[PDB]
């Protein structure tokens, strides 16, 4: 054992003599694939995503390129992975919302969006015909009661709710920063929430980016209806760290 | 970035780096094929292509790398030619549905966004292969204004002011990034792109060729259409003469 | 190594197919002359014990009253195509109140072709070639007829044509001896001499079949007093 | 649904899995037949005598219809799908048809579909070879056999299962007017042919037989060790006083 | 465009093992551990639920589920296939109660959901589930502790462990451990086979407890669980 | 070797060999031609026999009464492609009461013949073929090849050794478009003789014609009804 | 797709199908089981691998399963494949009691769903139910019945057979003692203990690692008992004392 | 059968009769016609009694099923929509009216779902053959924001008109009160209705009886 292969299990999703899943984890190193890092951080009463902006051509229309997308004008989403699979999954997502809503009357909960998308993953983790998706969902939103939420799933078909997490290459070192931040106990506030997702992923990246490189998302409670923040404001909150 | 032991005969399968290389291999099909590149201005977009011709029997017009989509949506293509032509009737199929469910002109992202699911649905399964193009879609309209969108075999869709595919793509692209398009006329811009192509064009390698050229903007009201041949001729012209110095 | 069934060789040939032709060449030799006079057809029955009831052996059948066809190769195989003609030219006379013609027959059976494959297809569908070559030899207005078809699919008009193990060797012994205008005697005749030359058994009465067909007469099988008459002139 | 292929082409022309089917067969116990004028008789070599099991439950000679009998080698279990089919025939045959079955009727509807299952997908080729006998409307007796390939046959005489060759052979040499000029003679020629490749005693012989409009009849073991005594009389009044 | 391979993924070796079946036992037996304890008067599961980050909310996912109102679950192995055993679990327990108009009793779920984890190691194009399951419930006056492996075999418990280290956890209960026991000593003894392994220090949210009396099943609250691992209460 | 049984596997290099095996195919069949005027679409096809006891094979179908095909290849494909085209057709008179367009045609036999190209366990058609056709847009030669893709020709060629045919008509081009019917077919049986070696040539026996134009509905040619064209042409010697 | 496909309805070279033999090898390595046939009923013994101190015994047996109010079985091979088989037998069951308002005989019961496992063999690209079953029962045309049945869908009838681990030597031993014609459900369940006690790894045999049922014809209704431990190792203590009995004759 | 509901500052009354008659015969006189849909949702049911059965039955299987996946309270939008939807897709063929009522996150909500899927979201709501007498009851004594026994009463008032006042209704009358703290299923409030004390004894002896025929089985 301990790396033993037989048969097929290199190439379709069936279990390694260890009881491995090795497509599942080709699919985790396929998320890497992008060069890209995201960031997502819960606050008391917002939440917030913020994602590398990488866009090397002046021959695109920056307009077109982001990794932030609308699930439901109160569910927003980050994106990780392989880009085509992403959009996928987003549209899948999104029929899952407006379905849930036609059938029950009220706006699906982040908690289950997340639930259903993961589940439908375990399927393709589970048969053969298809592989996993190189791809990886991070959900903000507002609940009615549990207040602001952040969950992500996996192409394994794990989800989980989280006060920080992210994706991508500098995922680990992310994790590490963000959770020596988080024991300190400071007034998780909007700016706070912010400055500490943009000030992680510089950092484990080091960078100082440009308003133009990176991408901001965002929930509050007072406003629930995911905004995607202007260049003019990510700039407005980059300048206010270079005062401390 | 080479890996080939039975982790590259399948789009359901991984390689242990994570890769699909089913993907990779039919993007390399796109790369083989001749240039065609598109530009978006301010009042339209253009489409070039570099259609090299295998035998002198074979018509003027023959295996055209230019389509209309839809009367304000035209298409061009790179790679493997039947594929394209499937995923034009694919994109044409789309157009039509959704006039006939919505009663407008479908945005052009949107049925960019449509094919390019539907292209991603071929990068999953055993069953199928991956499509062995690339393709650019263009549109004008006075609501949305100019647009220009390309996908790849992957499924990916991004939005363009400039955009070229096949084997000379980078320096097309270089060529490309001289322009200042965002102020420009289409009519000013088929020149360039004659000009770009004929500069990109390797006349060692690949022996003649024709060009195909594309309006679609303020200047047709809406429609994609070719470029007359007066135009056509004109640019031509001009290209051979830039192409002394 | 397993490949597909319908795959494709470098040369530019379906694998099954060449294998089909290749299992054609273990089938019982058969013979067909075409005349202004009617078309005969002949064939080994290759008795393999004397226990075996000879009768029982039918390597050339009626597909209508003016259309027989013999068979070399898979029998099994052939068995399903010469009901599927039967039924077609049944089905052409409830339509058309009219017999067939020979090559519509032919061509209809040659479209049970590559109709062969894996995915993509019904639960009941064929999972590889048939290994049998026919001879359809018929009279209709355009006269006496004989066509040839092997699992390619391609069928085509012939004069005089042989099928089987000594297809060589036959096909060239009617060469020698076939002109437009010899007798259906001349046409029998030579059949079973070139038959007795390929057999490795010694020809006699319950050892072939031989059928005619003539403008005049419908399809017909020849008795062993029918046979014995004419073996006699060896 | 399953569809694939599962028999094919091989580049020497041969259908291996049928071919794989007949080896099937070729272990099989070893069955033969035989026509006689008023009398058919078959008989199954091997009934696995354990004597812990119930003869009754493993016999390998069936009736299609009061009309048709059989016998059969190879895959047991494929013998009772094929059977029970062409009971089933047997039956549609007189729905569809006032008129009962004949012998060479079931035997095509048999081979056919073995051959069916030689050509479809997802399928796979029954292991088994069957010795059909019967007697049709106008008296003739018949006696015919299938393949896993779907080809079948009449004969006068044949054996199937191990040790085919040897007792083909026998039969070839034996066969006779004279031998089978009776009923009790031509069931004697089946006990003896038998004899040739079973492991000689007579406890491990099963033995049926039919009759004009009659019934299919199967001889208990005191009846068989009968024709075996009688048997081994003749093997010593004609064969001891001689040599 | 998709179908389905319509072959069996799981199939006998030549020595008569089913691999993909005890392949799928290897994952579970590298899962975080479980133990279930049949007391008389009721039952307990408890799991490890260790975390591997302070950011992951713990108060989100569970591992001890609800079938019912009087059955639940836990396992070892893959956490997504555990949930889609869940969901169909609960689906199963639905049908019987639209058709009986009676709770289902525990039994007859761990037969219904053993049924549906034979399926996935004979049915086309599928990997069997890599999750043990425990099931706890109360029907017909009778406590039921049961186990469902990946072969779609169950069998009754008095007490058990699976996962990580399930053999000295077994001991550890054949030993530690007997009947007569009140639910309140079976959750001790609970939480104490399981920290016979939980490397490190077992707090009220590095483990989930769940309990089935004649009242219902229901997931212990981290307060209960902090007063019974202040190895008192 | 492990990318070539099937055609969903493309190979490390941008290559399906599944779909240039089936080309192969078209090499494989006896040699054909077809060219145009500018009133007149011509096929010429060499046939091929067996055994000299054998006719030589059809080359030459008839689709509407506007369009006829040569074929080049495994004759199942080709008999396939000639029902779908002869329905399509079909069709179209049956709805529209006017003749289908060729090039609309040719268009439909693009998508048919792509779409097995792409599924698993599907091969490509084994079959090239040339179409001869008259339409609003006058007459009309086109190339189907079994990688899907079709080409609007001015004149080609396509089988064994058909690439002598290619060079002379790649030669006499300019010709084409200002020649008569006569001239026409004896410059399609000229391009069709240099695909022979010295010692054969045309006959009444092995030459197939297929004519259509603005005058004349598709009609097929052959035996004594060939002899009018031949008997006609320059003994060209070596 | 043809790359994974195992191919296991196919056959092999020697004309012979890999799975089913397979199947009986991990048949080959599961709990003995054994029937014997008596003149007034017909009894199943089996080997209990569901043997740990912390069981808790909640059914009335573990490898017997009830099929019909006339009918029983008992189970070698994966469990759950028995699970699977033993509900359609059931189900078969009550079909042909729907369909003619009288019990199914046992024959064409296990007949019934031995085409089903023979199907499983020759398509569908399926494992086989690596499973054999032994079958008792009794009906109105054949008496009293044992049967048996492999993954094959092959079935034969038996006056005694065993099956599972060791199940040669249990025959061989089955061949030296039984009593055509002259047995009896005492003698027959005598036969059960000495068989089981040599065939058996685990020696001494307690009742915890052996299952009896029985059935017998009483006052016209057919009777079907599992037998309670106490009886059993009355039976075991009958078998040692009489075995300690023949070995003082020396 | 008359069956009403109405919401209060605190929650929601429901209420309903017992009478279930097979034409113009009383086949029960305590019918139960107030269901469990959710331990927060309740339902009356008039229409076809079969039908009523299985939606609300179907129904709350469901709406358990979501509530274990969601972890939270349904909400009666949810039952609503399901009903509603459920009904409209068999159009009219199932016979159910109904009374949705309950308690949620968003407070109490009572709703009226008629067989062919349409619904109406109203402070009070009757169905049945009795709801013209009931909806009398609630037009003339309705106020916005009652307390909990003022509106028993009113609830218990219309069902008693229905009672009295319609033959498809009688016998006992059932409430079910749902506060955003509180759950009382009073069955039955109160049975306005008795069947009068016999007069006679009209019991029979033993023997007499005639009988043909006995047999005796003795069980276990």
């Amino acid at each position: 054992s301990r790396g033993s292969s037989a048969g097929f299990d290199r190439h379709i999703t069936i279990f390694s003599p260890e009881g491995r899943l090795y497509q599942v984890e080709y699919a985790f190193k396929a998320i890497n694939q992008g060069g890209l890092t995201s960031v997502a951080v819960r606050g008391k009463d917002c939440a917030v995503i913020v994602t590398q902006k990488k866009v090397p051509d002046k021959l695109l229309d920056s307009s077109t390129v982001t990794h932030l997308f609308k699930i439901t004008e109160n569910i927003g989403c980050v994106m990780t992975g392989m880009t085509a699979d992403s959009r996928s999954q987003v549209q899948r997502a999104r029929y899952e919302a407006a379905n849930w809503k036609y059938k029950y009357g009220y706006e699906i909960p982040v908690d289950m969006l997340c639930k259903r998308i993961a589940d439908i993953s375990q399927v393709y983790t589970q048969n053969a015909e298809m592989r996993p998706l190189g791809c990886c969902m991070i959900l903000i939103g507002i609940d009615e009661e549990q207040g602001p939420q952040v969950y992500k799933c996996d192409p394994a078909g794990y989800y989980c709710g989280f006060k920080a997490t992210a994706a991508g290459v500098k995922q680990t070192e992310s994790t590490s920063f963000l959770e020596k931040k988080v024991k300190k106990k400071f007034d998780w506030t909007f700016e706070q929430t912010v400055e500490t997702a943009i000030t992680c992923l510089s950092t484990v990246l080091s960078i100082d980016f440009k308003p133009s490189e990176i991408e901001v998302g965002v929930v509050t409670v007072e406003n629930p209806k995911f905004r995607i923040l202007t260049e003019a404001e990510i700039d407005a909150h980059l300048v206010a760290l270079a005062e401390r | 970035s080479s890996i080939g032991t039975g982790y590259d005969l399948s789009a359901s399968t991984f390689s242990p780096d994570g890769r699909v290389f089913q993907v990779e291999y039919a993007m390399k099909a796109v790369e083989n094929s001749s240039t065609a590149i598109g530009i978006r201005c301010k009042d339209g977009v253009v489409f070039g292509v570099e259609k090299l011709v295998l035998s002198k029997l074979y018509e003027e017009g023959s295996n055209k790398r230019l389509f209309n989509v839809d009367r304000h949506v035209g298409m061009a293509v790179a790679g493997l030619l039947a594929d394209a032509r499937s995923l034009a009737d694919i994109a044409r199929e789309e157009a039509s549905n959704f006039r006939s469910n919505f009663g407008y002109n479908i945005p052009l992202k949107h049925l960019a966004d449509r094919v390019a699911m539907y292209v991603h649905a071929y990068t999953l399964y055993s069953a199928v292969r991956p499509f062995g193009c690339s393709f650019m879609l263009g549109s004008y309209s006075v609501n949305d204004g100019a647009q220009l969108y390309m996908i790849d075999p992957s499924g990916v869709s991004y939005g363009y002011w400039g955009c070229a595919i096949g084997k000379a793509r980078q320096a097309a692209k270089t060529e490309i990034e001289k322009l200042q398009m965002k102020e420009m006329t289409c009519r000013d811009i088929v020149k360039e792109v004659a000009k770009i192509i004929y500069i990109v064009h390797d006349e060692v390698k690949d022996k003649a060729f024709e060009l195909e050229l594309s309006w679609v903007g303020e200047l047709t009201n809406g429609r994609h259409e070719i470029v007359p041949k007066d135009i056509r001729e004109e640019a031509e012209k001009y290209a051979k003469e830039s192409l002394k110095e | 190594y397993d490949r597909g069934v319908n795959t494709f060789s470098p040369e530019g040939r379906l694998f099954q197919v060449e294998y089909a032709i290749e299992a054609i060449k273990l089938g019982s030799t058969a013979i067909g002359i075409q005349t202004s006079e009617g078309v005969c057809l002949a064939v080994e029955k290759r008795i393999t014990s004397p226990l075996m009831e000879p009768s029982s052996i039918e390597k050339i059948v009626e597909i209508d009253a003016h259309i027989g066809c013999a068979m070399s190769g898979l029998i099994a195989d052939a068995k399903t195509l010469i009901d599927k003609a039967r039924v077609e030219t049944q089905n052409h006379w409830f339509t058309y109140n009219e017999t067939m013609t020979v090559e519509s027959v032919t061509q209809a059976v040659s479209n049970l072709a590559l109709q062969f494959g894996e995915e993509d297809a019904d639960p009941g569908a064929m999972s590889r070639p048939f290994g049998v070559a026919l001879l359809f030899g018929g009279v209709d207005e355009k006269g006496p007829q004989l066509f040839h078809m092997d699992p390619s699919g391609t069928f085509v008009q012939c004069d005089a044509r042989a099928i089987g193990s000594a297809s060589e060797g036959a096909q060239s012994s009617l060469q020698e001896v076939y002109h437009k205008s010899m007798t259906l005697k001349e046409a029998i005749k030579s059949s079973l001499i070139i038959l007795k030359q390929v057999m490795e058994e010694k020809l006699n009465a319950t050892n072939i079949e031989l059928a005619t067909v003539q403008p005049g007469q419908n399809f017909h099988m020849f008795t062993k007093e029918e046979l014995e008459e004419v073996i006699k002139d060896i | 649904s399953y569809d694939r292929a599962i028999t094919v082409f091989s580049p020497d022309g041969h259908l291996f899995q049928v071919e794989y089917a007949q080896e099937a067969v070729k272990k099989g116990s070893t069955a033969v037949g035989v026509r006689g004028r008023d009398i058919v008789v078959l008989g199954v070599e091997k009934k696995s005598v354990a004597k812990l099991q119930d003869e009754r439950t493993v016999r390998k000679i069936c009736a299609l219809d009061d009309n048709v009998c059989m016998a059969f080698a190879g895959l047991t279990a494929d013998a009772r799908i094929v059977i029970n089919r062409a009971r089933v025939e047997c039956q549609s045959h007189r729905l569809t048809v006032e008129d009962p079955v004949t012998v060479e009727y079931i035997t095509r509807y048999i081979a056919s579909l073995k051959q069916r299952y030689t050509q479809s997908n997802g399928r796979r080729p029954f292991g088994i070879s069957a010795l059909i006998v019967g007697f049709d409307f106008d008296g003739t007796p018949r006696l015919y056999q299938t393949d896993p390939s779907g080809t079948y046959h009449a004969w006068k005489a044949n054996a199937i299962g191990r040790g085919a060759k040897s007792v083909r052979e026998f039969l070839e040499k034996n066969y006779t007017d004279e031998a089978i000029e009776t009923d009790d003679l031509t069931i004697k020629l089946v006990i003896k042919a038998l004899l040739e490749v079973v492991q000689s005693g007579g406890k491990n012989i099963e033995l049926a037989v039919m009759r004009r409009d009659q019934s299919l009849k199967i001889l208990n073991p005191e009846e068989i060790e009968k024709y075996v005594a009688e048997i081994e009389k003749e093997k010593e009044e004609n064969e001891k006083k001689k040599q | 465009a998709e179908r389905g391979y319509s072959f069996s993924l799981t199939t006998f070796s030549p020595s008569g093992k089913l691999v993909q079946i005890e392949y799928a036992l290897a994952a579970v037996a590298g899962g975080a551990p479980s133990v279930g304890i049949k007391a008389a008067n009721g039952v307990v599961l408890a799991t490890e639920k260790k975390q591997k980050s302070i950011l992951y909310d713990e108060r989100s996912v569970h591992k001890v589920e609800p079938i019912t109102k009087h059955i639940g679950l836990v396992y070892s192995g893959m956490g997504p296939d555990y949930r889609v055993l869940v969901h169909r679990a609960r689906k199963l327990a639905q049908q019987y109660y639209l058709v009986y108009q009676e709770p289902i009793p525990t039994a007859q779920l761990v037969q219904r959901v053993a049924s549906v984890m034979q399926e996935y190691t004979q049915s086309g194009g599928v990997r069997p589930f890599g999750v043990s399951l425990l099931i706890c419930g109360w029907n017909e006056g009778r406590p039921y502790l049961f186990q469902s492996d990946p072969s779609g075999a169950y069998f009754a418990w008095k007490a058990t462990a699976m996962g990580k280290n399930y053999v000295n956890g077994k001991t550890f209960l054949e030993k530690r451990y007997n009947e007569d026991l009140e639910l309140e000593d079976a959750i001790h003894t609970a939480i104490l086979t399981l920290k016979e392994s939980f490397e490190g220090q077992m707090t009220e949210d590095n483990i989930e407890v769940g309990i089935c009396n004649e009242a219902g099943f229901r997931r212990l609250t981290p307060t209960e669980v902090k007063d019974y691992l202040a190895a008192i209460a | 070797n492990q990318y070539d049984n099937d055609v969903t596997v493309w190979s490390p290099q941008g290559r399906i060999h599944q779909i240039e095996y089936a080309m192969e195919a078209v090499k494989q069949g006896s040699a054909t031609v077809g060219l145009k005027s500018k009133t007149h679409a011509v096929l010429v096809a060499l046939k091929r026999a067996q055994s000299e006891l054998a006719a030589h094979q059809k080359k030459i179908l008839h689709v509407d009464n506007h369009i006829g095909i040569s074929i080049a290849g495994l004759t199942a494909d080709a008999r396939l492609l000639c029902n779908f085209m002869r329905q399509e057709c079909l069709d179209s008179r049956f709805v529209f009461d006017r003749p289908l367009p060729v090039s609309r045609l040719v268009s439909l036999i693009g998508s048919k013949t792509q779409i097995p190209t792409q599924r698993y366990g599907r091969r490509p058609y084994g079959v090239g073929l040339l179409i001869a056709g008259y339409d609003d847009m006058g007459p009309h030669i086109f190339q189907t090849c079994p990688s899907a893709n079709y080409f609007d020709c001015r004149a080609m060629s396509i089988g064994a050794r058909s690439q002598s045919a290619r060079t002379y008509l790649e030669r006499h081009m300019s010709e084409f478009m200002e020649c008569n019917l006569n001239e026409l077919v004896k410059h399609g049986l000229r391009a069709l003789r240099e695909t022979l070696p010295a010692e054969q040539d045309l006959t009444t026996k092995n030459v197939s014609i297929g004519i259509v134009g603005k005058d004349l509905e598709f009609t097929i040619y052959d035996d004594d009804d060939v002899s009018p064209f031949l008997e006609g042409l320059e003994e060209r010697p070596q | 797709s043809r790359r994974y496909d195992s191919r296991t309805t196919i056959f092999s070279p020697e004309g012979r199908l890999y799975q089913v033999e397979y199947a009986m090898e991990a048949i080959g390595h599961a709990g003995t089981c054994l029937g014997i046939l008596a003149n007034d009923g017909v009894l199943l013994a089996a080997e209990r691998r569901n043997i740990h101190k912390l069981l808790d015994e909640v059914f009335f047996s573990e490898k017997i399963y009830k099929l019909n109010e006339d009918m029983a079985c008992s189970v070698a091979g994966i469990t759950s494949d028995a699970n699977v088989l033993t509900n359609e037998l059931r189900l078969i069951a009550q079909r042909y009691l729907l369909q003619y308002q009288e019990p199914i005989p046992c024959e064409q019961l296990v007949t019934a769903l031995c085409d089903i496992k023979q199907a499983y063999t020759q398509f569908g690209g399926k494992r086989p139910f690596g499973v054999s079953l032994l079958y008792i029962g009794w009906d109105k045309h054949y008496g009293f019945q044992l049967y048996q049945s492999d993954p094959s869908g092959n079935y034969g009838g038996w006056k005694a057979t065993c099956i599972g681990n060791n199940s040669a030597a249990a025959v061989s031993m089955l061949k030296q003692d039984y009593k055509e014609g002259e047995m009896t459900l005492k003698s027959a369940l005598a036969l059960a203990i000495k068989v089981l006690n040599k065939t058996m790894d685990v020696s001494k045999l307690s009742a915890e690692k052996v299952e009896i049922a029985t059935l017998t014809r009483e006052n016209g209704k057919t009777v079907i008992r599992v037998l309670k431990q106490k009886e059993v190792e009355q039976l075991i203590k009958k078998h040692e004392e009489e075995e300690a009995k023949a070995e003082r004759e020396k | 059968t008359t069956i009403a509901g109405v919401v209060y500052k605190d929650g929601i009354v429901l209420g309903a009769d017992t009478r279930a008659t097979e034409g113009m015969v009383v086949a029960d006189k305590n019918c139960s016609k107030i269901h469990f849909i959710s331990p927060n949702i309740y339902c009356c049911g008039a229409g076809t009694a079969a039908d009523t059965d299985m939606t609300t039955q179907l129904i709350s299987s469901n709406l358990e099923l979501h509530s274990l996946s969601t972890g939270r309270l349904p909400r009666v939008v949810t039952a609503n929509r399901m009903l509603k939807q459920m009904l409209f897709r068999y159009q009219g063929y199932i016979g159910a009216a109904l009374v949705l009522g309950g308690v949620d996150v968003t407070g109490p909500h009572l709703y009226s779902i008629y067989p062919h899927g349409s619904t109406d979201k109203l402070p009070y709501v009757t169905m049945g053959s009795g709801s013209l007498a009931a909806m009398a009851v609630f037009e003339d004594k309705f106020r916005p924001d009652m307390e909990e026994e003022e509106a028993k009463n009113l609830v218990s008032e219309a069902i008693a008109a229905g009672i009295f006042n319609d033959l498809g209704s009688g016998s006992n009358i059932d409430l079910c009160v749902i506060s955003k703290n509180k759950l009382d299923f009073l069955r039955p409030y109160t049975v306005p209705n008795k069947k009068g004390t016999r007069l006679g004894r009209y019991r029979c002896e033993k023997g007499t009886t005639a009988v043909l025929t006995e047999k005796i089985t003795p069980l276990e």
